[PDB]
């Protein structure tokens, strides 16, 4: 699993 | 590179009208898939600087999301029940062109059209 | 499932506040959390909304912003060295989660280069 700033929610 | 100024909302010089159908993608359709788990990467347009993609604004040339879609809605910006229509398909289009098949974000995607086309099948006659 | 958040308060020590405690939460903290890279580390990692099932299984020492901040206000800390290594913890468990070169990983340098300075110019006790 890896972090993608795209769906990273704020 | 900058964000691009967000998709129109408001034209005054457009005729407005009410249609059982447009209230039915506002109270029903938006509102559920607004809901939804997956929906944070599409209440609002993508901000390239925010997330840092440099790219996404050249391979993106018609940018669409909920919030934008919301606010069309409030408005009376739609005249046809289709061109709502249309807007959601254009955002699901743009997240598979941008991304991959199998990335999370694209599987988001999906559960979001398929909710979409289940609340669309059961859209009603205009009045 | 996430865990449970890093402890913020223990009753079981007596209030010390110092200059250099004080400058960690209105100066460092204060600093970084407005920086435009923050956002990512202003909360504990959960990993349950972003589909990292493994993130707890590799970082067993998890620390966020929002943590350090609580500890500051609650006088947790009895030294700033105490509150300087959590800030360190929060650097490196993002430097081992995720690949180098990640926009997650430039986000944490940048964060560590200011927090670098900032430390830096701690006052003296």
């Amino acid at each position: 699993s890896l972090k993608v700033l795209k769906k990273y929610p704020y | 590179s900058m964000n691009p100024p967000p998709p129109e909302t408001s034209n005054p010089n457009k005729p407005k009208r009410q249609t059982n159908q447009l209230q039915y993608l506002l109270r029903v359709v938006l509102k559920t898939l607004w809901k939804h788990q997956f929906a944070w990467p599409f209440q609002q347009p993508v901000d390239a600087v925010k997330l840092n993609l440099p790219d996404y604004y050249k391979i993106i040339k018609t940018p669409m999301d909920m919030g934008t879609i919301k606010k069309r809605l409030e408005n009376n910006y739609y005249w046809n029940a289709q061109e709502c229509i249309q807007d959601f398909n254009t955002m699901f289009t743009n997240c598979y062109i941008y991304n991959k098949p199998g990335d999370d974000i694209v599987l988001m995607a999906e559960a979001l059209e398929k909710l979409f086309l289940q609340k669309i099948n059961e859209l009603p006659t205009e009045e």
